[PDB]
RNA sequence: CGGUCCGGCCGGGAACUCAAAGGAGACUGCCAGUGAUAAACUGGAGGAAGGUGGGGAUGACGUCAAGUCAUCAUGGCCCUUACGACCAGGGCUACACACGUGCUACAAUGGCGCAUACAAAGAGAAGCGACCUCGCGAGAGCAAGCGGACCUCAUAAAGUGCGUCGUAGUCCGGAUUGGAGUCUGCAACUCGACUCCAUGAAGUCGGAAUCGCUAGUAAUCGUGGAUCAGAAUGCCACGGUG
RNA sequence: CGCGAAGAACCUUACCUGGUCUUGACAUCCACGGAAGUUUUCAGAGAUGAGAAUGUGCCUUCGGGAACCGUGAGACAGGUG
């Protein structure tokens, strides 16, 4: 895990987005390629779009997503079966 | 000799047989014994019944047993109905920890199922 | 070994009982090249054995020795297309080489705790004529006398 | 190597040179047990914004005739097979074949 | 009233051999008395590299760097023995380093 | 006065000095038997001492640097035999026969390229 | 099969290095680029004055090239107009001040950089290979040669299928490492293809080492 | 030798280990026998070393249209608002499976706890980083020294003494997973290393088959380097026991 | 088959998905204007697209020159094809 004394990472570009989408009610889609930024308690109603290689997948925050990063709920390799 | 519930440890050394408590591993073990004044090396045959008794509290201040296994359940579940990758890994049961699967995930996929 | 110019090499006598012979057998009981092992499992099997048996250690191992040494030895020969087990008689330096050898693989398969017991339960048994080491000095005997026929024969 | 990578290296130095202070002085922050939060914030935003090129860990040690980006060695600054021929042509000082 | 040590570098011993001697004949020519050439260990620094372009590990070829090092103490630091010193030249392929 | 031998084995150096005495064995400021728990170690030491009719005639001073305890203790005996021969030369004859003599010269042979260890070669398939 | 490099393997026996010069490993790498490009670029712009070999000694603030070449003149220039201006670009290049020597090769037919880059000179000038190699052959073993190889290869004559020919008269014995043994390569741009050109000339074993 | 702060500590020495330069030494030279009055072989002596003393580097003419047009160069061909170029995210890490080479084991010649002994070789300035303090620890803060026979990495480990475990899927084995962290790095989700607590899988010596090694070798036990911000069970080296 | 790779989180990277560029990321020649450079704001995932402020040297000629910046035109570049 990356060191407490240093913080959460969030990508800026993400951050303020998030913080104007919050104060200004808005409900679409925030589409990011940040895969590597921690879910930050803000944006717990938010639905975020996180790029998984070839498409943005949409991903409703829960109060349970908290601290993970957005790519862990962005599948990038697709397997169905062997057979 | 039946500390933490249903679990009984054996004739065997006092820090050794507390390791039987499912969340109990030798750190702990040793922690128990210090915490609660008996030596690690003398036999749960030999245990004095005063002995035990304090035994049994200093187990009581950590979560084991059947604690444990809701607290590791809980922890599992929560992961597979999240659907982060985790919880995808855990579903399939394929290695959680980013271990190479193209061979050798034989604990996590069970003995080899031919094609 | 095509040109057969090996000479021996020279071994340091074992220091408690000075015996060359006994140096030899610390070093088939040795493994991973830890001698101070071997010759700490074999002393204390040594001095059990005597302890056990009377008399003193060098003694009591060589009668041991003696009674699982072999005598003849089936070595396979080809004559013409045809093979066979042709009985020969073997030197005294591999007698005790297959003797020490034996004694030393029984041992190592047995259920006793350490190997040091197991070394002095077997090599005791070897001085009562019974134990595994014995008994495939025996089959090797039995096997021997069945090809006895080949004996200075095509 | 192509021409276009080994140009990709010699601005990753450029950008590293020149943001080599601003990098340092904004890790020196971060690392700062007694600095505030605020503060801290502020740096690790701040690292994130300056380009990824100025990064001195972005670059990749190259063979300094032939770009090559694997077998690299840094005494000499050129791959195992550039070394191999300019040792033999004698143009290294003091290297030779070894023996013992 | 002080002393300074002489540390010679070089990768050829029959260079800095010469050198060497050419230090202490001209300190006993400005009259010092000077402490005899001490060999200090020698550095083999030593390179293990691929030899074909492509595959066939197995073939490699492996080179030595032989740093010689020699030091000299000249006791007697007579102010003439100091200038000649810094006046004076050694061959292009040996490492001088002055200490005071 | 003082007798010297220096003794080598493997990657040891052994300075012996012998001078006439009840037979005190010093190593690095510290005893033969506290030195050396090693039986088979401690007997090399004293090889040449009773080899020759002077195990208590003797005083040993021996420092050994570098090596393990079998070069540390053949070395040992290295340069005692050379210092007894130095000492009295009509040892030579007793010693040469023993083979006390001989510096052995087997050292650790290099890691060779393609090869584990100096000779043991990876495993091979030919399929 | 493949053969070691005999200058490499003879270096610090028989043979001299070509740079001469120390450096701790903060300037090794700079000071073999810095020489890497001298090198290159006094190679082109003097390709047509028979070049041997360039020796690069760096005193500790400067840069000493040698340039040992059969035809001194064409370099040196009118009142060393050309060389002045040689060693005004190699000081810029090499960043300290520069200092030129131009040593002359007495006899151009035994070194083997100027036997094979005329052999591929020719080559590339059409020449018939097999001509070539024996002439350069015969002229080293009159002007005293021990011995001399020379190989081609690579599509002779223009060939759909690449070859390999060699010429040797006298001895060239590559295993000894004290024969003074001078090899070179040099490859030919035809409108064919590559063809790699390699000399050997052996001029007698040296007794004593490297003195 | 003189004191000791007991320490090469100080004076001092230049003996010794060692360092690294220059020499010496080994030649079937000597002796005997065999042999074709030969080559050579065998034993003996002396010697540190004996017959090529040990190891390395060294690879003939050729062979396989062997490998590499992705190190580089290069004939021809081909794209040239694209087969060139920039970027972000992803992949190279997928996983019914098959195989190669390894690692760790399956214990008691062993595991664990305490005490203690003996190396070699190396590396180091956007680097090695002591000591002291903080933390269970990985680490953190502070900060000396060192471009190095001086300082640091850096406590060798197997070994040895005592105790315990007592043959059990175990005080064996550490796989896997849950939690809490550390560090490098803009950034550790995919996909880093390491630590702590918990977890405690398969495995009780491996079918047909098959591999390496003749001496300081195999076996075993640690140590170092290159590559490298970080990322070795790989690789290249080094000694210990043997 | 622990082989190139002496070390794929980004980079490396040569692959993919999406957004972009077209004398071009890299080189030379030609013209036109500009010192080079430095410090900040917005938008964007970033490439980029917009703004600003600051800076105006060097050497002698006294028409300048040498470095770098942008644009245009092509001759060309580029290719791990
Ligand atoms: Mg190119
Ligand atoms: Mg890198
Ligand atoms: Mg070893
Ligand atoms: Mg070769
Ligand atoms: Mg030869
Ligand atoms: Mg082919
Ligand atoms: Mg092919
Ligand atoms: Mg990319
Ligand atoms: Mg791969
Ligand atoms: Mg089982
Ligand atoms: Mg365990
Ligand atoms: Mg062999
Ligand atoms: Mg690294
Ligand atoms: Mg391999």
């Amino acid at each position: 895990p990356r060191s407490l004394k240093k913080g959460p990472f969030i990508d800026l570009h993400l951050l303020k987005k998030v913080e104007k989408a919050v104060e200004s009610g808005d409900k679409k889609p925030l589409r990011t390629w940040s895969r590597r930024s921690t879910i930050f308690p803000n944006m717990i109603g938010l639905t975020i779009a996180v790029h998984n290689g070839r498409q943005h997948v949409p991903v409703f925050v829960t109060d349970e997503m908290v601290g993970h990063k957005l790519g862990e709920f962005a599948p990038t390799r697709t397997y169905r079966g062997h057979a | 000799a039946r500390i933490a519930g249903i679990n009984i440890p054996d004739h065997k050394h006092a820090v050794i047989a507390l390791t039987s408590i499912y969340g109990v591993g030798k750190t702990r073990s040793k922690a128990i014994l210090a915490a609660a004044g008996i030596a690690e090396d003398v036999k749960i045959s030999e245990l004095s019944e005063g002995q035990i008794d304090t035994l049994r509290d200093e187990v009581a201040k950590f979560v084991v047993e059947g604690d444990l296994r809701r607290e590791i359940s809980m922890s599992i579940k929560r992961l597979m109905d999240l659907g982060c990758y985790r919880g995808l890994r855990h579903r399939r049961g394929l290695p959680v920890r980013g271990q190479r699967t193209k061979t050798n995930a034989r604990t996590r996929k069970g003995p080899r199922k031919p094609i | 070994p095509r040109r057969r110019v090996i000479g021996q090499r020279k071994i340091l006598p074992d220091p408690k009982f000075g015996s060359e012979l006994l140096a030899k057998f610390v070093n088939i009981l040795m493994v991973d090249g830890k001698k101070s092992t071997a010759e700490s499992i074999v002393y204390s099997a040594l001095e059990t054995l005597a302890q056990r048996s009377g008399k003193s250690e060098l003694e009591a191992f060589e009668v041991a020795l003696e009674n699982v040494r072999p005598t003849v030895e089936v070595k396979s020969r080809r004559v013409g297309g045809s093979t066979y087990q042709v009985p020969v008689e073997v030197r005294p330096v591999r007698r005790n080489a297959l003797a020490m050898r034996w004694i030393v693989e029984a041992a190592r398969k047995r259920g006793d705790k350490s190997m040091a017991l197991r070394l002095a339960n077997e090599l005791s048994d070897a001085a009562e004529n019974k134990g595994t080491a014995v008994k495939k000095r025996e089959d090797v005997h039995r096997m021997a006398e069945a090809n006895k026929a080949f004996a200075h024969y095509r | 190597a192509k021409q276009s990578m080994k140009a990709r290296e010699v601005k990753r130095v450029a950008l590293a040179d020149k943001y080599f202070a601003k990098r340092a002085e904004l890790k020196a922050i971060i690392s700062d047990v007694n600095a505030s939060d605020e503060d801290r914030w502020n740096a690790v935003l701040k690292l994130q914004t300056l380009p990824r090129d100025s990064s001195p860990s972005r670059q990749r040690n190259r063979c300094r005739q032939t770009g090559r980006p694997h077998g690299f060695l840094r005494k000499f600054g050129l791959s195992r097979i550039k070394v191999r021929e300019a040792a033999m042509r004698g143009e290294i000082p003091g290297l030779k074949k070894a023996s013992w | 009233n002080q002393r300074i040590r002489i540390r010679l570098k070089a990768f050829d011993h029959r260079l800095i051999d010469q050198a060497t001697a050419e230090i202490v004949e001209t300190a006993k020519r400005t009259g010092a008395q000077v402490r005899g050439p001490i060999p200090l260990p020698t550095r083999k620094e030593r390179f293990t590299v691929l030899i074909s372009p492509h595959v066939n590990k197995d073939a490699r070829d492996q080179y030595e760097i032989r740093t010689h090092l020699r030091l000299v103490d000249i006791v007697e630091p007579t102010e003439k023995t100091v200038d000649a010193l810094m006046r004076l030249d050694l061959a292009a392929g040996v490492d001088v380093q002055i200490s005071l | 006065n003082q007798y010297y031998g220096t003794g080598r084995r493997k990657s040891s150096a052994a300075r012996v000095f012998i001078k006439p005495g009840n037979g005190k064995i010093v190593i690095n400021q510290r005893s033969l038997e506290q030195y050396f728990g090693r039986e088979t170690a401690r007997m090399v030491v004293r090889q040449p001492l009773e080899l020759v009719d002077m195990v208590e005639k003797l005083d040993l001073y021996i420092t050994v640097k570098g090596g393990g305890i079998s070069g540390q203790a053949g070395a040992i005996r290295h340069g005692i035999t050379r210092a007894l021969m130095e000492y009295d030369e009509s040892l030579r004859s007793e010693l040469r026969k023993a083979g006390f003599v001989t510096r052995d010269a087997r050292q650790v042979e290099r890691k060779k390229v393609g090869l584990r260890k100096a000779r043991r070669r990876p495993q091979f398939s030919k399929r | 099969g493949q053969k070691v490099h005999p200058n490499g393997i003879r270096l610090g026996i028989v043979k001299p290095w070509n740079s001469t010069w120390f450096a701790n490993t903060k300037e090794f790498a700079d000071n073999l680029d810095s020489d890497f490009k001298v090198r290159q670029y006094l190679t082109k712009e003097l390709a047509k004055a028979s070049v041997s070999r360039i020796v690069i000694e760096r005193p500790a603030k400067s840069i000493r090239v040698t340039i040992h070449t059969a035809r001194p003149g064409i370099v040196i220039g009118k009142k060393g107009e050309d060389v002045e201006k040689l060693r005004k670009v190699v000081a810029d290049i090499a960043g300290v001040p520069a200092q030129i020597n131009i040593a002359e090769v007495r006899k151009p037919e035994l070194d083997a950089k100027l036997v094979a880059d005329s052999i591929t000179s020719q080559l590339e000038r059409r020449v018939m290979f097999r001509r070539a190699m024996k002439r350069a052959v015969q002229n080293a073993m009159r002007l005293g040669a021990k011995g001399i190889k020379v190989e081609v290869s690579g599509r002779l004559g223009g060939a759909e299928i690449a070859r390999t020919e060699w010429y040797r008269e006298g001895r060239v014995p590559l295993h000894t490492l004290r024969a003074d043994i001078d090899y070179n390569t040099s490859e030919a741009h035809t409108t064919y293809g590559v063809i790699g050109v390699k000399v050997w000339i052996f001029k007698g074993e040296i007794l004593g080492g490297m003195a």
